[PDB]
RNA sequence: UUUUUUUUUUUUUUUUUUUUUUUUUUUUUUUUUUUUUUUUUUUUUUUUUUUUUUUUUU
RNA sequence: ACAGGAUCAAAUCUUCCUUGAGCGACUCGACAGGCAAAAAAAAAAAAAAA
């Protein structure tokens, strides 16, 4: 079986953030217990690190199918791990060009007559 | 009767890191380091006695007297060869262009391959005061007594 | 990469090795195939029938 | 022409067909520029065509310019294309290496087997797949190509018994087929009188005694005697004499007839051919009257030498010639000796360590005979002696100690050189002796200012004049 | 070195002898010892001054497809022409554009240009013209260290298709860069895969003993395939790789399993590269324990063979450099003046050899013909006859092993398959015979020399001579005929047949050597012992001595006669142009031995004929033979009263070490 | 050119089959400092300007 | 550049001539660096590895 990296079509995958320093493949594999993964831990779990080998706190986890992915997401959302809760996010698009639909920009703004805020 | 070929001199003229003929001994100071290190490694690796050095990671090298003696020969040969080649090139260069690369004459950061910094400047300045103090202390024929504010003293000067 | 590619292209051209029409056809075919696959997969995502898919594309 | 050269150099990188200039340069003898072009040539080795590569290599090789960097690259590049190039291109590629003296036995081996397989295919009656539409040459080789390659091999010192085996067979068959011709119109079709010469030369150079082949060749020569130029015969005989036993009843018969023609045809011979003639005559073992043969040969060659005084292009074994002419107490004519001496100066660049010794011994034997005419001390060549001495001293690291000793002795006996060349030799001899532990039983200073040349102005001496 | 090249150029007697194209081998190289290189690290700083200003994914150059043989069309209207194009041509014409399998399949149903033999619709075409498997893999450069072994193994399973060179070159480079990150065991497998790719489908030399794999039938009358592209003269692995990898093994030598060590030694051997440090380290680790026993019969042979092959050359090279070392040293004038005034085979550890011997002895029956032969022939190299040195016990062990093996051998079980395989088996049997011959001579000489101061081998030996006599006779008739030197217009000469012919002739020469040596071996037996020894030394050195007799053979006389008849029959119909150069004298000697007390063998031996052909070869090759051989021949000929105008011309006018002395 | 006589035994042969030293197609290897923080990289420009060609000398 | 050429031919180490002045000198040919982050009296200080 070829590695995921070399595959011509990536399967369903998720994204994890806010991980501690003391993190390994086995920790995520045990975290994700009772769910069908795309392969063994070395292939399904992929840690994120820079050139200096410093973990960025980000991780990617594969799944057999989108249904399993979503079920694991919903069942593991905000789950404690080493004293910190992990945030699970979707890592795949639907295919529709939803980005075309944009909000209507304001045409009448008065900073001088509005409450201060840090909104972008 | 035979015709003599014309070896190409382009390797001796091309100056770049890619060409080894013109960069085998690029750094005058660091070229010696290689030699020194090599000698230390060979001396401390090729002649075991029972005490383990902590210079480099362990290696599964032979320990038989005959094998070590055999190795030594090779070592010697390579040393000799390198010496001869450097001599040759030096001579050639000197003869042609007259370029000379002598040893350092003074202790300078340039010698050490370091830039010039205010930090260094300050360091040197402090050193100079140190030495000056040391020197001046010697000339005196008396020891400075301990004193402080509000203490009556009598100075004597020429 | 663009600059080195362009230089290699020029060399190829001078060497009579490069085919303009062939490159254009390959380019257009790849773009059209990607566009077609996008729509086919979008239609299949809704669970439509084979007859509906065939009639749509 | 400097203008053009400079411009070319300047605009080198803009040349699409860079190799196209190399061939021109090599023909014009532009070594300097050709050398320079190498800088830009190397990087684009992988871009050029296989036939372009071979032309590049041949152009490089023609000028006697060794470029290992370039050659290696070329070789590497031509790896997958060597099995599809034509015979002529392979020949030129090998010649390229040959010229530069690049001992590439790996390449040689490859090419050798390719030629063999091609020849086999040809023999099988197979057509030629590869072949102003005639742009590329044929794929299958021929006898000329074979010979060409053989010469290359000889040059490069590559004793290929397997190749030679095939070659011999093919040559033998060609000889046999040619001897069966009925009319002169179909004679010398697949080969000319000049090809057997080449063959012989190859075989001689390689130091391979092929009796089966030599004899065969000899037979055909004997047959078509009248069709071979004197020069060809001269060479052939010279070559054959030093390999085959002259006492054999087979070769003797041939030699005898060869010599007879040669003697008549001597006037149309050059220096090179005269030397060979002399050698051959010497090596001959006739059954009949023998004394007159040598005498006749010598008396003729001597005469022709004089007429050939104005020759400055040809290359010959002057030393050998002079030695030959001074055998068994034979006295050399003064004119001839002076001519030879004169002519023996331009060759010193090509003179081998053995040549040096040869020449030295010939001069020493010439002087050892005694007085002759007005010359009370006998014939001497001081100008030659001094040049020999100087070149010998410069090339100190090319003589065996045994040869060196003899050389020194010879030089000493033949008009001892100047002090400046005499002194250092003493030191070098001692050094050599010490080094090699050479102390034959038969064996049993400091240079000063005054000894230096006057013209050099190395002394604190003020002279008058301008 | 300038003076040394000038001497070779000016030399008129030194040549490159080669009976066949395949005989030539790559030059031997001796790698140095590793050491810290601070200067190279400083130089590396100048190679990464603008990396921040470059591509972060593809900073390295792009590979170029190989060029075509003939120039392209004038107008480059490849699409309009409609003719099929190769993978490289399509790649180069489409702007090096990727053609995945779907796109290629769609385009093939629209144009015929893509309907080429290499344009596989189920594999696609790579950027660089890659196809047929390599197109389905990513660039080697981009593959992580952890995924290198699998990539190489998968690729290995994949003037046609010239684009694989790029992929393999990239792989090679990658390995080197990632050397210091890969498992020590996986490194060896990667090197073996690269060597397999670089030497797939090759033929070993005729005179070579060591061989990676055993020749087998492949699914031409002979069935052998030759190609100049895959010539053994070509080095599989660049020295760079080996050099780089050298250090790795030194650090983790204890972590290598016996199968990995055998593969490492075989790779080194195949590459022709050597390392003293490594060699010694491997030698000093393995030993017999009352552990070499862990090695299997197949791996043991290879490990021994490789080691020996390397060591021989190592020693040889050492010897050569020893003498060249003299001139580099400086000498002062005072030393010169003082000098003027005054002038007025063992390349194996004992323990290792013993262990090997014991191993062989203990598991003789577990070995096969090829392995056994290979192992035996290697170990016999140390045993010589001039007289640390191995022991009689050690030699006896190997003798016993040989005996056992011979007794337990089946004697052919493949039903006489391909002719090349049968010839190789015959040569292996001859090798075995050779080994057997040498052991006895060493033992006997030792004993006889030692005695002065103060195992049934022949029974097993007798069968090999009969088997060789039968097999050589069968194969001579089964092989096709070829022209003889001695006797479209072109002679048909297939290069593929001379190879097997030379193999058969080499086996015959081996047997002739062995039987010759046996004579001495036997003759050494109790004239005084010293006298006997002297006689044997005379014989071996090529000196005036007593005439050689055949009766001393005794039980082996009939087998010797049969062998002589077999070689006579072979040479009477196949000339003497395929005989080995290193065993020429033996073939002469064996006939001199046969000429004694004769009844009818005088007429067949002349004294075209075998003798004549032999002479014809001798004369031909006189420029290659050694002084030992020349003296031996000179005496042998005299013995038999062989008169030849040609041979006598060369025996007295073309050498100085023999003719210019008495 | 047979019989016979004379000279020469790796030291000087009536002469280079001739005496010495091929690394040869390959002289090829990443140092120091460093408990812990921060920008380590994000983007673009640049070399073929010829008539490749009068296609590679059977 | 000892690169080319002449001569009855050079101390080791080119007797003499040509290269217009060997492209003003050296050097490079994947050569060279505008903008951003950070730092920043001029100026200097970062090897590559998300």
């Amino acid at each position: 079986t070829e590695p995921i990296s070399h595959m011509q079509e990536k399967p369903a995958t998720l994204r994890l953030r806010g991980l501690p320093y003391r993190t390994t493949a086995e920790d995520i594999a045990n975290f994700f217990e009772g769910y069908s993964l795309a392969g063994p831990p070395d292939e399904a779990i992929q840690l994120h690190r820079r050139m200096d080998g410093r973990p960025t706190g980000w991780a990617s986890v594969y799944f057999e199918s989108e249904q399993e992915a979503r079920r694991a997401k919903q069942d593991k959302h905000r789950s404690y791990l080493h004293g910190r809760y992990i945030e699970i996010f979707i890592n795949f698009e639907t295919g529709e060009l939803e980005w075309i639909h944009q909000p209507q920009l304001s045409e009448n703004v008065n900073r001088k007559h509005h409450g201060k805020d840090n909104r972008g | 009767l035979r015709h003599r070929v014309l070896p190409s001199s382009l390797p001796n003229r091309l100056f770049s890191v890619d060409n080894r003929e013109t960069t085998r001994f690029w750094p005058p100071p660091l070229q010696k380091e290689e030699d020194e290190r090599r000698g230390a490694f060979v001396e401390s690796c090729l002649q075991p006695s029972g005490k383990a050095s902590l210079l480099q990671p362990p290696q599964c090298l032979p320990r038989a007297p005959s094998h070590l003696a055999k190795l030594m020969e090779e070592e010697e040969r390579l040393r000799l060869y390198r010496h001869l080649k450097k001599e040759e090139r030096d001579a050639a260069t000197l003869n042609k262009f007259g370029i000379w690369a002598g040893e350092p004459i003074a202790d300078t950061p340039a010698a050490k391959m370091q830039p010039l910094v205010a930090r260094t400047c300050r360091q040197t300045m402090r050193h100079l005061q140190q030495i000056e103090i040391e020197r001046l202390d010697k000339q005196r024929n008396f020891q400075v007594p301990l004193f402080g504010p509000g203490d009556l003293m009598e100075v004597k000067y020429e | 990469t663009r600059f080195f590619h362009r230089k290699r292209l020029k060399w190829l051209d001078r060497t009579r090795q490069f085919d303009y029409c062939l490159a254009r056809r390959v380019f257009k075919s790849k773009y059209e195939e990607n566009c077609r696959r996008r729509k086919i997969q979008v239609l299949q995502a809704r669970g439509a029938s084979d007859a509906v898919i065939e009639e749509a594309n | 022409f400097r203008l053009i050269a400079r411009g070319i150099y300047r605009t080198a990188k803009r040349f699409i067909n860079l190799p196209r200039v190399c061939v021109y340069l090599a023909k014009l003898n532009a070594t300097g520029d050709l050398q320079d072009l190498s800088r830009f040539l190397i990087p684009q080795v992988e871009a050029y065509f296989p036939f372009q590569l071979c032309l590049l290599a041949h152009a490089f090789g023609s000028v006697r310019l060794q470029d290992k960097v370039l050659f290696a690259a070329i070789d590497e590049a031509l790896r997958p294309h060597l099995s599809e190039l034509p015979a002529a291109m392979l020949v030129k590629l090998t010649q390229g290496y040959a010229g530069a003296l690049v001992h590439n036995y790996g390449l040689l081996a490859r090419v050798s087997l390719l030629l063999q397989q091609r020849l086999s295919r040809a023999a099988t009656g197979e057509a030629d797949p590869l072949t102003k539409r005639r742009h590329s040459g044929p794929l299958l080789p021929t006898l000329h190509h074979l010979l060409a390659f053989g010469r290359v091999c000889a040059d490069l010192k590559y004793q290929d018994f397997g190749y030679l085996e095939m070659l011999s067979i093919q040559m033998q068959a060609a000889f046999r087929a040619d001897l069966a011709v009925s009319s002169s119109r179909e004679t010398f079709q697949r080969f000319s009188p000049f090809s057997v010469q080449e063959l012989v030369e190859i075989f001689h150079r390689l130091k391979v005694n092929d009796v089966s082949l030599l004899l065969a060749a000899l037979r055909h020569v004997q047959a078509r005697m009248h069709d071979y130029p004197p020069s060809c015969v001269a060479s052939i005989g010279f070559c054959t004499a030093q390999m085959l036993p002259c006492d054999a009843s087979t070769v003797r018969q041939v030699h005898a007839q060869m010599l007879e023609v040669l003697q008549e045809a001597v006037p149309l011979l050059d220096l090179c051919s005269l030397g060979q003639l002399a050698a051959f005559a010497k090596k001959a073992k006739p059954r009949r009257n023998r004394s007159a043969l040598r005498s006749s040969v010598f008396e003729a060659v001597e005469a022709r030498v004089i007429e050939l005084q104005g020759d400055g292009r040809t290359v010959f074994d002057v030393g050998r010639l002079l030695e030959l002419l001074s055998l068994n107490g034979r006295r050399v004519s003064e004119e001839a000796f002076h001519i030879l001496c004169r002519q023996a100066h331009r060759h010193l660049d090509l003179f081998e360590p053995q040549d040096f010794c040869r020449l030295a011994r010939a001069l020493a034997r010439v002087k050892c005979q005694g007085s002759r005419g007005e010359q009370s001390e006998g014939l001497q060549a001081s100008s030659l002696v001094n040049a020999l001495a100087r070149r010998t001293l410069r090339q100190e690291d090319e003589f065996s100690p045994r040869d060196f000793l003899s050389l020194l002795r010879s030089l000493t006996l033949a008009g001892p050189p100047d002090r400046v060349y005499a002194v250092p030799l003493k030191e070098k001899l001692r050094r050599k002796q010490v080094l090699h532990n050479y102390f034959p039983a038969s064996q049993s200073e400091q240079l000063l200012e005054s000894d230096l040349p006057p013209s050099s102005r190395q002394t604190p001496t003020l002279r008058k004049g301008r | 070195s300038v003076a040394s090249r000038i001497h070779f150029l000016n030399s008129r007697t030194r040549f490159q002898t080669a009976v066949h194209a395949s005989d030539v081998a790559p030059p031997f190289l001796l790698l140095p010892l590793a050491s810290p290189r601070p200067l190279l690290a400083y130089h590396h700083r100048f190679r990464t001054r603008n990396r921040k200003r470059g591509s972060r994914f593809h900073p390295h150059p792009l590979p170029l497809p190989p060029p075509p043989l003939s120039p392209p069309r004038s107008d480059a209207a490849h699409l309009f022409a409609g003719k099929p194009l190769a993978a490289s041509a399509v790649s180069t014409a489409a702007g090096q554009q990727t053609l995945p399998p779907p796109l290629l399949r769609h385009l093939q149903g629209l144009f015929p240009v893509f309907r080429g033999p290499e344009c596989d619709p189920s594999c696609g075409v790579g950027p660089a013209g890659e196809a047929a498997g390599l197109a389905l893999l990513p660039p080697p450069s981009l593959v992580e260290p952890r995924h290198l072994e699998d990539l190489a193994r998968r690729a290995l399973q994949a003037g046609a298709c010239k684009s694989d060179r790029l992929f393999w070159r990239e792989l090679a480079a990658r390995v080197e860069k990632v050397r210091d990150l890969l498992p020590i065991e996986s490194l060896v497998r990667l090197l073996t895969i690269l060597t397999l790719n670089g030497a797939s489908g090759t033929v070993r030399p005729v005179k070579q003993i060591f061989q990676a794999f055993e020749t087998q039938d492949e699914d031409n009358r002979t069935g052998l395939r030759l190609a100049s592209e895959t010539l053994p003269c070509v080095r599989p692995l660049p020295p760079r790789l080996l050099l780089a990898s050298t250090r790795e093994f030194l650090e983790d030598l204890k972590k290598l399993s016996p199968p990995a060590t055998a593969a490492l030694a075989a790779t080194f051997a195949w590459s022709n590269c050597a390392s003293s440090a490594l060699l010694f380290a491997l030698m000093e680790r393995w030993a017999w324990r009352q552990h070499l026993g862990d090695f299997t019969p197949a791996d043991f042979a290879l490990f021994v063979s490789a080691l020996g092959h390397l060591l021989s050359q190592q020693e040889a090279t050492h010897v050569k450099y020893s003498r060249q070392a003299r001139h580099l040293r400086e000498i002062s004038g005072k030393q010169i003046m003082a000098a003027f005034r005054e002038q007025k085979a063992w390349h194996f550890t004992a323990a290792f050899f013993d262990g090997c011997c014991r191993f062989m002895a203990t598991r003789a029956e577990s070995f096969s013909l090829f392995s056994f032969a290979s192992a035996a022939r290697t170990l016999v190299e140390n045993l010589d006859a001039v007289a640390a040195c191995p022991t009689p016990d050690s030699v006896e062990a190997l003798a016993k092993a040989i005996s056992l093996f011979v007794a337990s051998w089946d004697g052919g079980d493949k039903t006489h398959g391909r002719l090349a395989t049968r010839a190789a088996n015959l040569l292996l049997v001859a090798r075995l015979l050779r080994a057997a011959s040498q052991c006895e001579l060493y033992i006997h000489l030792h004993r006889a020399l030692r005695l002065e101061a103060e195992v049934d081998t022949v029974g097993a030996c007798k069968t090999l001579l009969e088997h060789i006599s039968c097999e050589l006779g069968l194969l001579h008739s089964e092989l096709e005929a070829l022209p003889l030197l001695n006797s479209r217009g072109f002679v048909h000469i297939s290069p593929d047949t001379v190879y097997v012919r030379n193999e058969l002739l080499a086996a015959a020469g081996e047997s002739a050597a062995a039987v010759v040596r046996l004579h001495h071996a036997k003759s050494l037996l109790q004239l005084s012992t010293g006298a006997r020894v002297d006689r044997v030394k005379r014989w071996m050195r090529g000196q005036q001595a007593e005439r050689m007799q055949l009766e001393t053979l005794g039980e082996l006389k009939s087998e010797a006669e049969h062998l002589a008849d077999a070689i006579d029959r072979v040479l009477r119909e196949r000339g003497a142009a395929g005989l080995p150069t290193e065993q020429l004298a033996d073939l002469m000697e064996v006939f001199a031995l046969c000429v004694g007390d004769k009844r009818v063998s005088q007429t067949p031996e002349e004294t075209l004929s075998s003798l004549q052909a032999l002479s014809s070869e001798i004369v031909r090759r006189y420029a290659a033979l050694d002084v030992n051989q020349k003296r031996r021949i000179k005496w042998a000929t005299r013995q038999m009263d062989w008169k030849d105008p040609y041979l006598n011309h060369c025996l007295g006018r073309f050498t100085a070490a023999v003719t210019r002395q008495r």
